[PDB]
């Protein structure tokens, strides 16, 4: 009865079957990363059925089965929340993820441990779907929790490499720094209103005070790297590229502005929390726009793009926009998830290279990849009727007409501008110019796999933007009337980026040379924020474990205090009193004295 | 209870009259068979408690440490297994025997429903621990470290016999039902200051506290393993039950006299967690780990809520299981390396994958991952410390992500990187190690199924 | 003319733009001499006791043990108590601790003003 | 198997003896320089300098490629301070100061901007949203039993 619960618990179930198998047979053979690409593929075919449920009637549903354990009136029980946002972001995941599995299994066929990376790209799968669907805070934080250290794991897949640890204890920094916000606003809420329940969360707090939602403000900073905590997200490159195209592209990094969609009833209700957000996503959209100008590696300029975006979208919460948040979420998914195998098939065909000085032409070594990273580009600058149009274009249209902050107004129409700028960089630099490669050519793209997982993106891309726009039913007040002038802004905006960026791009012909200057070395140094950050406060801090805490504290002076002290003065004592020189003379002398001394003393 | 301590005692005779080449194998059998046995104990009732007897009564604080004691031994004795491969049977029969007298006197401690009974058990655990760490101990400097264990023991404990005297003289009975029962608000005077002072300081050294806490690095780096596992585990739950037993009859005093050793704890932390990241040694940097974590119990037991002591139980038994697993994985690799050294050896994760596998688990549990009962403590510890004043979160949110800094820290000094090169004794790891971690590491995944059996009895 | 490169305590100094190796004297090339002959002895004495076949253990290092001694064991039986050591351990093991009680207890005389005024609406805060 | 004479041993003023403690570290007597002689107990322990140990030559064939190390030879004092996984001191295109200028700079700038733009907010030219019952009094907290003060709405 009801199918819906039934199919949105079966498809996380199997989700969970080849962790179960992988201490079976099959993960000792080379059918494993087949067995776990179908088990994805059937269990996203199964959960699409609830979405069609979802859309028929507008069924919303909250299961809570297993009772785990009760602190006097408080009630902790696994409980799974299936409303819209669920029950939408459970097949984008899915799909994408489908897509980047059956991608790696061609970019890592030369892994020994191949299983194991499936086995650990599954198990990312299962936590974020457990955030995702989570009822209560408890729930969501396992997910938070898990999905960072997936993250970890899969940063340092290369062992041998220091700068992939480096770059994972970086990411495990941020965002334990990110759950130090969310840890406190779990012991509000549960102090406060007695439940980590979302409806008794949602029920008891009519005007959310302002300490709750700074807590989940800073822990959706830590994880969706704004301008506080941005550099992780460009320093966790470190991973091979399907692990860089599904997490820290378009599935792990938007969990942030998720938990800020999700406790969208609690920020409606207070102001200064909404232009805080609003100040943090501009300024982050626009920083990381401005780095990813100017930068030379690939992978780099594409996260940085993934943190522009995400800065977007926690504009868009800003503005109070959650669902348009979420349906910008869904888009850039299929169209990030499109750029970044497209890079890593350049990057692997290029014979693992990667800074893009030396691509040259491959507008015509390889067609298919560029014209899907041709389509993703234009859906990523918001050409109008692609997926990214229907996100982008009504996000800047329901900034320009808020009663907001200006600056916000102008740092975002800026950052689109550069956007722009910069998918213009990557393609002119990419697949215009003359070859740059080494002589031995190994282009070759002619694998069923890469080709197949790019193509459904492709279609993705180009089509779901418009049936999930038109297939939702309305949760935002329509901005119907517009001035001309403001109605086109993002697309002249974008123009403008266009031309410029092709302009000054194009002025790299000429046989001029001169040394950069300040801006370029501002941009390109990444606001000189990695370092300094990276070599002020850490020194310090170690400095002070190794001199107050370690050396000065521990082993000098509290052993100097109790310890020593004793040591000295019994030793003192001891050597006054057995030190004597065995003659009764003095005894008997001390003896007379001690009998005069009682004697007129004690009475 | 008898039924635990008959067979606790009979295990010595069994010992002594085995074949000099099974002694293992029946010390080991009878070990589990006991905890077997012990389970029974875990079903406790929302009422008073059981009461046994007149001298012995089990409650649902006492239960869960009951249980952790009696299934150590076990794993002390695989441990021990390998570095007693050289030695006589009469010094490993004696071994065995500190070992088994250890649990005996720890078994009669957490029960023990007369306060000087519980007192002289809790000195009486004292002698065995000495003797096994100034005995089978490597360095040098086990002698410096067995006087620091006993002296600051002795010196905290030695007032609490003076108190509890004249607590018995004034009160007339030191039965913990009847000191329950009829307990009396204390006024606010020197004497009663004093009074505190003295009940307390004997629980809070022994935790430790920091700034009391220079004996355990020492005590816990040169001791052997067993001895090490034993002061982790149990050793230290000795003072945060005896002082969740004592605070009964301390109000409202408390109320302003927790000040000193609350900032003492809430500092210490930090402190002791920031000194983890600067170390050049692995037993000394879980020793660390272990004083922040204590003292995090000891904030929690001075706060005085029941969200508080439920927090408190629930960390004492996680950090017990863990810190037994980091000094089982420390123990296996100094056994190959023989150098004691975070970086002496490094990469072995290509050399021993499985190892390095028990590594991450034991660090992720460490670290408080959800939904572990290790972050069950600390998360229901941070709710109680927010109600009492919302400046703590700070606090504790910087211990919560150096703790995280240095455990990963320790993770990838000694697994991840590029393995040293002149050393070409790593031999593959035994069955016997790979079989104590998994004993230590699934009872802490089988109680993140069933929390309220490590809840307390403020449940 | 080109703006000057100024070091600091993160950013050292570039071995290039140094002049220390610039201004070249005989007895500069003799340390160096001296440099690369004592640390080719070590890596010879390190080559000749690492390709030995019949040594089957770990080559002790007398470096890192002389440095873990240094670090652990050696800090107590070389201090002296000095105005500056005295002054440093006072603050950093004194003032944080009366920090945070002053905070604290501040913090906490406020919240029991406000509960014995009763203008605190303590509603809902069943679980404590 | 290591001698007494090899440990760590306290200053020493005079220069014999400051021969014999830079022989026992493998380094050139004018090139060892200990710790000033403060209360804190380095003692004797070369002060190597601060130059951090991810710039040593990548190139070279060290006995410890990762760590970028030779058997034997002294070893930094916060060597665990610098690894190539922590702070490292290589020298970089721009120099330190005009660095954090710029960074502070910038930050100072964007927030005190963010700060203007919130005194001066952007809007567009309507007048406020107007609901029919009451301002929607019932469907926000209700209270139904106290008849609020009936808003009207004029047409226009
Ligand atoms: C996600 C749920 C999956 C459920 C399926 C059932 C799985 C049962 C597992 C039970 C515990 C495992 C036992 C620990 C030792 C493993 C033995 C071993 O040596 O492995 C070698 C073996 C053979 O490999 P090999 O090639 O021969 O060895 C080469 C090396 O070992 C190289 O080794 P490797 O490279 O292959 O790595 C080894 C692997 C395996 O090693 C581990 O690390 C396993 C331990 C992970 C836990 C870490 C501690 C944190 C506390 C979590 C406590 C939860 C326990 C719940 C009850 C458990 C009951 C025992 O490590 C990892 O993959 C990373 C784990 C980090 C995951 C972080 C997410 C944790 C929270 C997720 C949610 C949990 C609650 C859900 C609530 C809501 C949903 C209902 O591999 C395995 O067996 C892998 C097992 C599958 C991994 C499970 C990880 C998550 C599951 C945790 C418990 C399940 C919760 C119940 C939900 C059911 C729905
Ligand atoms: C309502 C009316 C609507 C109309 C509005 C106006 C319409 C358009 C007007 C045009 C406006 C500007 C358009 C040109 C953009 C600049 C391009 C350029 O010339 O670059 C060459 C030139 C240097 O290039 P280079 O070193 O020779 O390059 C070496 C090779 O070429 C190596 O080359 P490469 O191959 O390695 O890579 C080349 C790369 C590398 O290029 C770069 O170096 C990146 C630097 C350029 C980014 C600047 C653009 C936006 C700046 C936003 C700043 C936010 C506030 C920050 C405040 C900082 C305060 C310290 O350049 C690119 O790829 C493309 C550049 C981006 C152009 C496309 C987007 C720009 C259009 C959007 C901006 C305005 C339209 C807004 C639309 C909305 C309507 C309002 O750039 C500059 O000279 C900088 C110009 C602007 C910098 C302003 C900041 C000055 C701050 C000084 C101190 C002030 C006092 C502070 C006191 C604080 C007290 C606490
Ligand atoms: C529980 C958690 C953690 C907490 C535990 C850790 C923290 C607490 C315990 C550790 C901190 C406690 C230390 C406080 C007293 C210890 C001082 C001591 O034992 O003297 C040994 C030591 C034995 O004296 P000495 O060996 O015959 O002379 C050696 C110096 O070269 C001769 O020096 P000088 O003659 O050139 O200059 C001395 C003179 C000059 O003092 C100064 O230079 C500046 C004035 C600083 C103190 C006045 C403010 O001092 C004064 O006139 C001020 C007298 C008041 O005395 C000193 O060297 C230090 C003298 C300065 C005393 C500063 C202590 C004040 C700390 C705040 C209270
Ligand atoms: C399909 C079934 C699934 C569930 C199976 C559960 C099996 C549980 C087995 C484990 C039991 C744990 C031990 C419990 C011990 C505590 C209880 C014990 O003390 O009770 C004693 C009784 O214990 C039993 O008599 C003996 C049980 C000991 C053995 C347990 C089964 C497993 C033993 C395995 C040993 C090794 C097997 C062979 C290996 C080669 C004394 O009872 P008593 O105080 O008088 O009772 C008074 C109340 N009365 C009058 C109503 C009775
Ligand atoms: C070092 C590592 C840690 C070791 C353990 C540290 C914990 C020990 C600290 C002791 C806790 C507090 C002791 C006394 C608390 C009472 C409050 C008192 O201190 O405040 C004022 C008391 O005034 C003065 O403090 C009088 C005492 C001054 C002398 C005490 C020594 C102070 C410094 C010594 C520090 C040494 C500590 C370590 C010793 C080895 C209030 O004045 P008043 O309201 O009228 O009297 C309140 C008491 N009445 C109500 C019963 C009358
Ligand atoms: C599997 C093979 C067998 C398949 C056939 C059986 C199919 C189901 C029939 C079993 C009947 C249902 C059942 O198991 O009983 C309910 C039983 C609990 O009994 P209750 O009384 O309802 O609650 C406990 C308090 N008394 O439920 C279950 O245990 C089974 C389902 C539980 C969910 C599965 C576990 C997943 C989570 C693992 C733990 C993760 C940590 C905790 C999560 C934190 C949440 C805040
Ligand atoms: C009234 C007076 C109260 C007296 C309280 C007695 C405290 C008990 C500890 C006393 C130990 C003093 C002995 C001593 O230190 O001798 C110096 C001794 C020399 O070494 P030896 O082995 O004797 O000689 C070999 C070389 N020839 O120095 C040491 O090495 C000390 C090593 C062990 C030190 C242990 C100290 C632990 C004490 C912690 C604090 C407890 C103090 C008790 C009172 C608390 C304050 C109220
Ligand atoms: C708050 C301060 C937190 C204290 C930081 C403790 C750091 C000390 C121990 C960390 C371990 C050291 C370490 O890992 O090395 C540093 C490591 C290496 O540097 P890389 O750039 O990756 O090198 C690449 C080239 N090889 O880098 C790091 O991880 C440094 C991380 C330190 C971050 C400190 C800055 C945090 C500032 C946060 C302020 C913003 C608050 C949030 C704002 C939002 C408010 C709504
Ligand atoms: C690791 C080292 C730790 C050392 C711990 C030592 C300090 C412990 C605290 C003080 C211990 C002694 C307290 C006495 C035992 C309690 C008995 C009691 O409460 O009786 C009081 C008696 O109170 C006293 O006699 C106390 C006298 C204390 C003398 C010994 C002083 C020891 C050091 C004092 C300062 C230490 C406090 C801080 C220690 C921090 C740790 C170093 C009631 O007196 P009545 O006769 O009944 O009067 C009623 C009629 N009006």
């Amino acid at each position: 009865m009801n199918p819906f619960a039934s199919l949105t618990l079966t498809t996380l179930t199997i989700l969970t079957i080849p962790i179960m198998m992988s201490n079976s047979n099959i993960y000792k053979t080379n059918l494993y990363p087949n067995y776990v690409k179908t088990t994805v593929s059937y269990a996203f075919t199964l959960s699409l059925v609830p979405l069609l449920m979802f859309m028929h009637t507008g069924q919303e549903m909250i299961i809570s089965n297993w009772h785990w354990m009760t602190l006097q009136t408080v009630e902790l029980s696994l409980s799974f929340k299936m409303d819209y946002f669920s029950v939408m972001f459970i097949p984008v995941a899915l799909f994408v993820t489908w897509s980047i599995m059956e991608f790696s299994m061609w970019y890592m066929h030369s892994d020994p441990f191949i299983n194991r990376f499936f086995k650990y790209l599954l198990l990312f799968l299962i936590t974020m779907m457990i955030l995702v669907t989570a009822n209560n805070l408890f729930q969501l934080f396992i997910g938070w929790e898990g999905v960072g250290i997936m993250s970890f794991l899969l940063i340092g897949w290369w062992h041998g490499r220091t700068d992939a640890n480096t770059a994972a204890l970086q990411a495990i920094l941020y965002n334990r720094i990110g759950d130090i916000g969310f840890v406190l606003s779990m012991a509000w809420f549960l102090t406060h209103s007695n439940a980590w329940d979302l409806q008794q969360i949602f029920m008891l707090n009519n005007e959310c005070p302002n300490m709750p939602l700074i807590g989940l403000l800073l822990a959706a900073a830590g994880k969706s790297a704004q301008f506080g905590l941005h550099p992780w997200l460009p320093s966790a490159m470190e991973g091979p590229t399907p692990v860089s195209a599904l997490l820290h592209s378009s599935t792990m990094v938007v969990a942030g502005v998720f938990l800020l969609i999700r406790f969208y009833p609690l920020m409606e209700t207070n102001k200064l929390v909404q232009t805080m957000t609003l100040c943090l996503g501009a300024i982050t959209t626009l920083f990381t726009a401005l780095c990813a100008i100017t930068q030379n590696d690939i992978k780099k300029i594409v996260a940085f793009s993934t943190s522009s975006q995400l800065g977007l979208m926690m504009v868009t919460i800003g503005i109070n926009q959650p669902h348009l948040a979420f349906l910008h979420i869904c888009m850039h998914a299929f169209f990030k998830a499109m750029l970044f195998m497209c890079s890593g098939s350049i990057i692997h065909s290029l014979n693992d290279e990667q800074d893009i000085r030396k691509m040259g032409g491959l507008y015509k070594a390889m067609p298919f990849t560029t014209t899907a990273l041709i389509i993703g580009s234009l859906a990523l600058t918001g050409m109008p009727y692609l997926t990214g149009f229907y996100s982008k274009d009504l996000i800047i249209e329901a900034v320009n007409m808020s009663y907001t902050n200006a600056w916000a107004l102008l740092m975002t129409l800026i950052a689109t501008s550069l956007t722009a700028a910069y998918s213009t960089r990557i393609i002119f630099f990419a697949f215009l110019g003359k070859p740059r490669f080494p002589p031995l050519v190994l282009i070759n793209e002619n694998n069923p796999l890469l080709i197949n997982s790019i193509k459904r993106l492709l279609i993705g891309s180009i089509f779901a933007g418009f049936i999930i726009s038109n297939n939702i039913p309305p949760m935002t007040v329509p901005n119907t009337t517009m001035p001309l002038y403001m109605k086109m802004t993002a697309l002249i905006v974008t123009i403008m980026g266009f031309m410029l960026a092709l302009e000054l791009n194009n002025t790299t012909y000429y046989l001029k040379f001169k040394y950069p200057s300040q801006t370029y070395k501002f941009s390109n140094m990444l606001g000189y924020y990695p370092s300094i950050m990276h070599r002020l406060p850490t020194y310090h801090n170690l400095s002070m474990s190794q001199k107050s805490a370690s050396s000065l504290l521990d082993l000098i002076w509290l052993e100097t205090i109790l310890p020593k002290t004793t040591s000295f003065i019994q030793m003192k004592m001891s050597i006054m009193v057995s030190n004597q020189k065995g003659l009764i003379k003095l005894y008997f002398l001390s003896f007379l004295i001690t009998i005069m001394i009682s004697m007129t003393l004690f009475n | 209870m008898l039924k635990i301590i008959i067979p606790t005692t009979m295990l010595l005779p069994m010992t002594w009259m085995s074949k000099h080449n099974m002694i293992w194998i029946n010390a080991t059998v009878h070990s589990l068979l006991i905890s077997l046995i012990s389970l029974s104990l875990l079903n406790q009732l929302g009422e008073n408690s059981l009461n046994f007897s007149l001298t012995f009564f089990s409650d649902s604080l006492s239960a869960p440490l009951l249980v952790l004691t009696t299934w150590l031994l076990p794993l002390m004795l695989m441990a021990s297994q390998s570095h007693l491969s050289k030695e006589t049977t009469t010094r490993k029969k004696l071994y065995i025997t500190m070992l088994i007298l250890l649990q005996l006197f720890l078994i009669m401690t957490f029960t023990a429903t007369e306060l000087i009974l519980f007192y002289i058990l809790f000195e009486a655990t004292l002698v065995p621990t000495l003797i096994i760490i100034t005995r089978w101990g490597n360095q040098t400097e086990r002698l410096n470290a067995g006087l620091y264990f006993l002296f600051y023991t002795l010196a905290g404990s030695l007032p609490l016999l003076v108190a509890l005297v004249y607590i018995q003289n004034t009160t007339g009975s030191l039965n913990f039902l009847i000191i329950h029962y009829w307990s009396h608000p204390l006024s606010n005077s020197w004497s009663n200051i004093f009074m505190w002072l003295a009940c307390i300081m004997a629980f809070m050294v022994k935790m430790p506290l920091y700034g009391l806490h220079l004996w355990l690095p020492k005590a816990h780096v040169e001791a052997p393993i067993a001895g090490s596992m034993v002061l982790a585990a149990v050793l230290l739950k000795l003072g945060g039950y005896g002082m969740m037993r004592i605070t009964t009859i301390l109000n409202p005093l408390t109320n302003y006299m927790a000040y000193p050793f609350l900032m003492l704890s809430m500092w210490g932390m930090i402190m002791t967690s920031s000194i983890c990241l600067r170390q050049t040694d692995l037993k000394s940097l879980i020793a660390y780990s272990s004083v922040s974590h204590m003292a995090l119990v000891i904030v929690a037991i001075m706060i005085q809520t029941p969200w508080s002591f439920m927090g408190a139980t629930a960390l004492m038994i996680a950090h017990g299981l863990t810190s037994s697993m980091l000094f089982c994985l420390a123990n296996t690799n100094y056994e190959r390396v023989h150098s004691r050294t975070m970086i002496l050896a490094r990469g072995l994760q290509t050399l021993l994958p499985l190892m390095a596998t028990w590594w991450l688990v034991a660090s992720l549990t460490n670290l408080a991952l959800p939904p572990s009962i290790n972050l069950i403590g600390e998360l229901f510890i941070i709710t109680a410390s927010f109600s009492w004043s919302n400046i703590t979160i700070i606090l504790m949110g910087m211990n919560m992500m150096i703790t995280a800094l240095y455990s990963l820290y320790m993770l990838i000094t000694t697994q991840r990187g590029k393995y040293t090169h002149h050393i070409n004794n790593i031999k593959p790891s035994f069955t016997r190690e790979n079989a104590l971690m998994a004993l230590h590491i699934l009872p802490l995944l089988l109680l993140t199924l069933n929390p309220k059996m490590i809840l307390g009895p403020l449940y | 003319s080109f703006p000057k490169y100024k070091p600091s305590r993160l950013a050292t100094l570039p071995a290039t733009l140094d002049p220390a190796e610039y201004d070249i004297s005989p007895e500069t090339r003799k340390a160096q001499a001296e440099r690369l002959a004592i640390r080719s002895r070590l890596k010879r004495e390190y080559l000749l006791q690492y390709n030995d076949p019949n040594r089957l253990g770990v080559i002790e290092d007398p470096a890192l043990i002389r440095w873990t001694y240094a670090r652990s064991a050696n800090i107590y039986p070389n201090f002296r108590p000095t105005p500056k050591t005295s002054l440093l351990g006072a603050l950093f093991g004194i003032g944080p601790l009366f920090f945070w009680y002053y905070v604290f207890k501040t913090d906490r005389d406020k919240k029991e003003k406000l509960i014995q005024e009763g203008k605190l609406d303590q509603t809902f805060n069943i679980s404590y | 198997h290591v001698t007494k004479d090899m440990f760590p041993g306290p200053y020493p003023k005079t220069p014999e003896e400051r021969a014999a403690a830079a022989k026992k570290y493998n380094m050139r007597v004018e090139d060892y320089e200990p710790y000033p002689d403060d209360g804190m107990g380095y003692g004797d322990y070369p002060k190597l300098p601060d130059r951090s140990q991810q710039e040593r030559d990548p190139w070279y064939d060290w006995d410890h490629p990762d760590l970028r190390l030779n058997w034997g030879e002294p070893i930094h004092w916060d060597l665990d301070m610098y690894i190539r996984n922590r702070v490292d001191t290589s020298p970089t295109p721009v120099s330190w100061n005009t660095m954090c200028k710029h960074l502070f700079g910038f930050v100072a700038f964007m927030l005190f901007m963010f700060w203007v733009g919130e005194i001066y907010p952007s809007y567009q030219p309507v007048g406020p949203k107007q609901y029919p019952y009451n301002d929607l009094y019932l469907e926000r907290g209700g209270d139904p039993t106290k008849e609020p003060e009936p808003v009207v709405h004029y047409e226009i």
